[PDB]
């Protein structure tokens, strides 16, 4: 069947050149225009086409940032990216239909383009010195730059927010709706030899 | 008690709107799929090879169907004819119609394509068959079907002009894509083709009408007429004589290229030679050459001897099938050469049916019984032309998919064109090599032996 | 460049029928694909020239003729409920809309606001952080530290499974110098007909 397979996440810094590659398989590369795609969180935009055979045809937005390149001896379609800063984002490599102009087949590979690499502060958020029947407890995760995994022991009323920039760092939070308040800790997920959890204490 | 002239007349007319739907259907029909029906040109091939193979697989069961109808207090042919048309025109009506489906209008086309396709070859066979049974007189038949074939040939010119002038009038937005990187709606185009088959339909009501009232039967009650069964002993027997075969093979491959031509032009037009909203008059100047150069074939094959005319009218289109893949698309070449392919299409659907004559003396010759090679003959080129064709036709098509042929478009890559140029310069061009090659290997000699076999003809 | 929009980014429906509009700056010829893109998912192709399924489920039906399109579906699932896209195929430049769906839900939201702790005072910080777990609409959060603040970071989750009610965390983070204007509190309006206040001194 008709597949593309992209390459990982890439974490570029600032002003570096990333190259996303798709190994597509399936079909004969040469005979469709493999295209790319831009999701930052939002609608879906258009870097460019390339036909594997010919011709490349961008953007008026990407000409100068977004150079895309077909290895038909290899099978791989490459988007080279220039200068970034606002680039960080979900590319596709959805290919065409010879006749239609739709895309059938998606990939998909996340580009970050960031910089510094520090291990979360963790800060057990609790109450002021008041209860009424269920109590929310929180967690405070500040300063990272990758992806966490918050987890409980053990508890199912947790909502964990999703993180945002606070400069070029990441926070998160975590909320917890307990009745009844014995013992409860906070433990986070930070792939990076940071596996630090922290108790919730009163006041 | 001859036939009168009106009734004649009323014989010739019935036989246009199968001229006029053939006409239509073989000039537009991939026109309508592929930009029209937005159809993908797989889907397009599919419906294309199997109606036109369709077509020729109830020739001959319609036949055979036909030869078993017993005698009616109407006729044997006309009970037929008016039980098939309606659902001919309906079926003809919603051919050209694009139904609002999420998925399966292939099906739909496969359906009523085929469907009509039964139809008409009801309506036509027992049409067919019908010219032995106005009048028993044979040179009453020979002037009916002298009537048939120039009413043929104008109901021929009148569907294409038709079709042409109402499917091009309206114009539709074209689709860009990224070879093009760097007020006239579709429906309107949809209801254009709808208005030309409906006029059609309303032509093919009128000359049914026509037909079922200015035509008798006699009765005939078969006075001579033979089971002759053996279509399978009779087409081995027709293949086994040398010049018909020559004559079968040369005159099939010669037009199979012409209507692989007929086929993929209106598209060589559109998306190489630019002409978006004037292909129709293109397609309208090579019907009118035709018709202006038959009386110049009948002509040339007197005054100058068949053969020679066969020859020449077959190699006359190649230089400018050459030509018209080879200049810049200029306005005036591409009329010239469209005067020209109408003078070879003329020669190419004419003089072999002069050639056929002497060929029928001949195989009288050969073999004193004789009772139906004429028929045989016929329903053997019929067969083969219109399963090969639709043959041709799928490949062209399928092969326009796997060159990426976008829809629409405004238009077309760098391959697509490519193919284009390759099936209407390359692929005609040696089905034309082929057929010119097999006429070479002529036996009769054209009137070297043929008044010879014709004074056997009068020693027999 | 045609303009492909789509007005509303967020659409309700529950079980009975959804009708996401896409509306072309430009008559594009019912050239008009439709594409269902699930959270953590690349986007997958439903329909194409404006009608035409690609191997989907019946209920994802489309219908649309000249700069006004509609795809409908008749039997929205949980599966259904996920992100829609239209793209157009008549011009080169191929632009997106984008547009989602949501179950329905009552309303009535909740708040409390949760000092920084002593861990973050002793790291020279402050965050003060709200916590809004459970409502069903929009929200908005200001901040009054005796005064309206502007330098607090909001963040939104998705949709809960079981709950279906949103969520909100806005944290403001000031520093131990400017730790001195008296009390912060926490206000937020939703769909209540007033004002939920938390503070703390
Ligand atoms: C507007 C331009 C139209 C067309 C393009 C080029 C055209 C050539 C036009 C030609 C004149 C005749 C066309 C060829 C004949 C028409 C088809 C045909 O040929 O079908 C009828 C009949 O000719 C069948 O032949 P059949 O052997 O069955 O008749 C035997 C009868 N009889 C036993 C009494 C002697
Ligand atoms: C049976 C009667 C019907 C007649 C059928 C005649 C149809 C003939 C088909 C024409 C083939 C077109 O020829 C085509 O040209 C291009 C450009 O050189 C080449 O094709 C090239 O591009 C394609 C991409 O589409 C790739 O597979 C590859 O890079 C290469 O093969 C091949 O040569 C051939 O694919
Ligand atoms: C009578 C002749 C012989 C019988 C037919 C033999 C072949 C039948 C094919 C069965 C499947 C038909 O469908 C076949 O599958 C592929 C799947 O990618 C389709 O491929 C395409 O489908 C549609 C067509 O626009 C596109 O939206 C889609 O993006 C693309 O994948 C083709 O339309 C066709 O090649
Ligand atoms: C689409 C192409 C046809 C366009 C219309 C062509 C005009 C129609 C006339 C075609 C036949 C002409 O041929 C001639 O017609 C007339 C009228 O029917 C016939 O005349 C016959 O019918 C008329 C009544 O209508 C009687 O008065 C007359 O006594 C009788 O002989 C002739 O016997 C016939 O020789
Ligand atoms: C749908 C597309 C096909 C359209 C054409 C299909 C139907 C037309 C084919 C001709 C069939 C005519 O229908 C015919 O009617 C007469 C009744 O009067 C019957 O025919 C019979 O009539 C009488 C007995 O009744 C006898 O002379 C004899 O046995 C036979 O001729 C049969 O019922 C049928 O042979
Ligand atoms: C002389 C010739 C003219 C005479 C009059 C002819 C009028 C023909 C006009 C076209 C009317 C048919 O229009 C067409 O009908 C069928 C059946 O309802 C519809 O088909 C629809 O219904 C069928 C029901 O099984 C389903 O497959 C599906 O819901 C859909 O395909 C088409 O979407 C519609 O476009
Ligand atoms: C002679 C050789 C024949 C070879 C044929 C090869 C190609 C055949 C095309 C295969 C796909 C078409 O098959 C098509 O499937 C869909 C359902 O899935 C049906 O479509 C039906 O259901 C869909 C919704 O699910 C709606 O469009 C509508 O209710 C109805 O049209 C069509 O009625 C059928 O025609
Ligand atoms: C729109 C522009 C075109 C308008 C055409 C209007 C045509 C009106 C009727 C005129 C028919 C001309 O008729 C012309 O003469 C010869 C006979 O000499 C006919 O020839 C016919 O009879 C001879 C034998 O008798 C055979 O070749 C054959 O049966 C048949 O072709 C042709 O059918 C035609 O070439
Ligand atoms: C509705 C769709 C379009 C329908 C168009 C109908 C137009 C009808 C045009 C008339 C065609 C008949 O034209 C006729 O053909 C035959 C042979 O071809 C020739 O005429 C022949 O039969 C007549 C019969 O009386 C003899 O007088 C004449 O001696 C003989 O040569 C002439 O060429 C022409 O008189
Ligand atoms: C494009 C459609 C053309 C329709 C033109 C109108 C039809 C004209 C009829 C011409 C038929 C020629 O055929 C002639 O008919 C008359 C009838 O009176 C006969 O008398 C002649 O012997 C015959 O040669
Ligand atoms: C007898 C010869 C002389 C006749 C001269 C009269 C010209 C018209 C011939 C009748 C043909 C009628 O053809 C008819 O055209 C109209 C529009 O074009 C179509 O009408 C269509 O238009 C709308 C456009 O929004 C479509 O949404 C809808 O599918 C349909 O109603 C009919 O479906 C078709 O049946
Ligand atoms: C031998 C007999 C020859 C008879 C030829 C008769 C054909 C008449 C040619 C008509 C020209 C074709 O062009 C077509 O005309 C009709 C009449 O306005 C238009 O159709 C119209 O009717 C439909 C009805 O719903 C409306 O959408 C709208 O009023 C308009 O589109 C088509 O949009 C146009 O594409
Ligand atoms: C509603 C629109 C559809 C109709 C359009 C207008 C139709 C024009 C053609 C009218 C029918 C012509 O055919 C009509 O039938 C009778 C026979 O039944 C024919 O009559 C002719 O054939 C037979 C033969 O023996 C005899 O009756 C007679 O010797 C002869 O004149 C006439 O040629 C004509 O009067």
């Amino acid at each position: 069947a008709s597949k593309l397979e992209l390459s990982g996440p890439a974490e570029p810094r600032g002003s570096k050149s990333a190259q996303i590659t798709c190994k597509a398989k399936g079909f004969p590369e040469a005979r469709f225009w493999v295209f790319w795609l831009f999701q930052r969180a939002a609608a879906l935009d258009w870097p460019a086409a390339n036909f594997s055979g010919g011709p490349v045809q961008f953007e008026s937005r990407f000409q100068g940032n977004a150079s895309l390149k077909g290895s038909q001896a290899q099978a791989n379609a490459e988007l080279n990216i220039g200068a970034l800063g606002s680039s960080t984002a979900t590319y596709r490599c959805g290919w065409k239909l010879a006749n239609g102009g739709f895309f059938p087949s998606w990939g998909g590979a996340n580009v970050n383009g960031a910089a510094g690499a520090k291990a979360p502060a963790v800060y057990p958020v609790e109450i002021s010195g008041a209860g009424t029947g269920s109590v929310t407890l929180g967690c405070l995760v500040k300063g990272y730059n990758a992806k966490p995994n918050l987890t409980w022991p053990g508890a199912s009323g947790a909502l964990t927010f999703p993180s945002e920039l606070n400069g070029a760092l990441w926070n998160l939070a975590s909320a917890v709706t307990g009745s009844g308040f014995p013992s409860a800790t906070c433990a986070v997920g930070f792939g990076a030899a940071t596996d630090v959890d922290k108790k919730v204490a009163a006041a | 008690s001859r036939l009168s002239v009106c009734s004649k007349l009323c014989y010739a007319i019935g036989g246009a709107p199968y001229q006029i739907t053939g006409c239509a259907i073989g000039f537009f029909l991939q026109i309508y799929l592929l930009d029209v029906a937005l159809l993908d040109p797989f889907y397009a091939s599919i419906i294309l090879f199997v109606g036109r193979a369709w077509d020729a697989v109830t020739d001959p069961t319609v036949g055979f169907l036909v030869s078993r109808t017993p005698w009616t207090r109407f006729g044997r042919m006309m009970p037929w004819i008016v039980l098939s048309t309606p659902f001919a025109v309906l079926c003809y009506f919603l051919i050209w119609y694009v139904p609002s489906v999420d998925q399966g209008k292939v099906v739909w086309y496969l359906i009523f394509y085929c469907c009509f396709q039964t139809l008409q070859t009801c309506f036509h066979v027992p049409y067919s068959a019908l010219t032995m049974f106005i009048s028993t007189e044979q040179k009453e038949r020979d002037s009916a079907t002298a009537y048939r074939m120039t009413v043929e040939v104008l109901g021929t010119l009148i569907g294409t002009a038709i079709q042409g002038q109402i499917v091009g009038m309206a114009n539709a937005p074209c689709i860009s894509t990224e070879i093009d990187l760097q007020h006239v709606s579709l429906q309107d185009l949809r209801n254009a083709y709808m208005i030309a088959s409906g006029v059609i339909c309303a032509i093919y009501v009128v000359c049914a009408v026509v037909l079922f009232l200015g035509v008798k039967e006699q009765k005939d009650t078969c006075r001579v007429r033979t089971e002759p069964m053996s279509f399978f002993q009779g087409i081995c027997m027709v293949m086994g004589h040398g010049p018909y075969a020559k004559l079968v093979m040369g005159f099939l491959f010669t037009s199979l290229a012409f209507m692989l031509l007929e086929g993929n032009f209106a598209l060589f037009c559109i998306y190489n030679l630019g002409f978006r909203n004037d292909f129709q008059n293109v397609l309208l100047v090579i019907m009118l050459s035709a018709t202006l150069a038959i009386p110049f074939w009948q002509w040339f094959l007197t005054k100058f001897g068949k053969k020679t005319a066969v020859y020449i009218g077959t190699t006359s289109v190649v230089p400018f099938l050459i030509s018209v893949v080879l200049v810049p698309s200029s306005l005036a070449v591409t009329y010239i050469a469209s005067f020209a392919a109408g003078v070879s299409v003329a020669a190419a659907f004419l003089l072999p049916w002069s050639m056929l004559p002497d060929v029928v003396d001949d195989f009288k010759v050969q073999n004193p019984e004789s009772q139906g090679h004429e028929a045989i003959f016929y329903s053997f080129y019929v067969f083969f032309t219109k399963f090969a064709s639709g043959v041709s036709l799928g490949v062209s098509t399928l092969s326009l998919d796997f060159a990426g042929y976008v829809t629409r478009g405004c238009t077309q890559p760098g391959e697509v064109k490519l193919t284009l140029k390759i099936l209407v310069s390359a692929a005609p061009i040696v089905l034309i090599i082929i057929g010119l090659l097999i006429f070479i290997s002529y036996p009769i000699n054209e009137e070297k032996r043929q008044g010879n076999r014709k004074l056997l003809n009068e020693q027999r | 460049a045609l303009d492909i929009n789509s007005p509303e980014a967020e659409k309700n429906a529950k079980g009975a029928r959804a009708r996401i509009t896409c509306n072309a700056g430009n008559q594009v010829g019912s050239a008009v694909a439709w594409f269902n893109q699930r959270p953590g998912d690349p986007a997958s192709l439903l329909t194409y020239w404006a009608a035409t399924e690609k191997g989907v489920a019946g209920k994802q039906s489309a219908q649309g003729a000249s700069t006004k399109f509609s795809m409908s579906s008749a039997g929205p699932e949980a599966p259904s409920l996920s992100s829609y896209w239209c793209l157009l195929f008549e011009k080169g430049a191929f632009s997106f809309g984008g547009s989602k769906l949501n179950p329905r839900e009552g309303a009535g939201p909740q708040a409390s606001i949760l000092p920084p702790s002593a861990d973050l005072n002793t790291s020279g910080g402050a965050a003060v952080v709200c916590f809004l777990p459970n409502w069903y609409g929009n929200i908005t959060v200001q901040w009054k530290t005796e005064a309206p603040q502007s330098q607090a970071n909001m963040s939104w989750p998705g949709q809960a499974g079981a709950n279906a009610a949103y969520a909100m965390a806005a944290v403001l983070a000031i520093t131990k110098g400017d730790y001195g204007p008296g009390s912060f509190t926490c206000n937020a309006s939703n769909r209540g007909t007033g004002p939920f206040a938390m503070s703390l001194n």
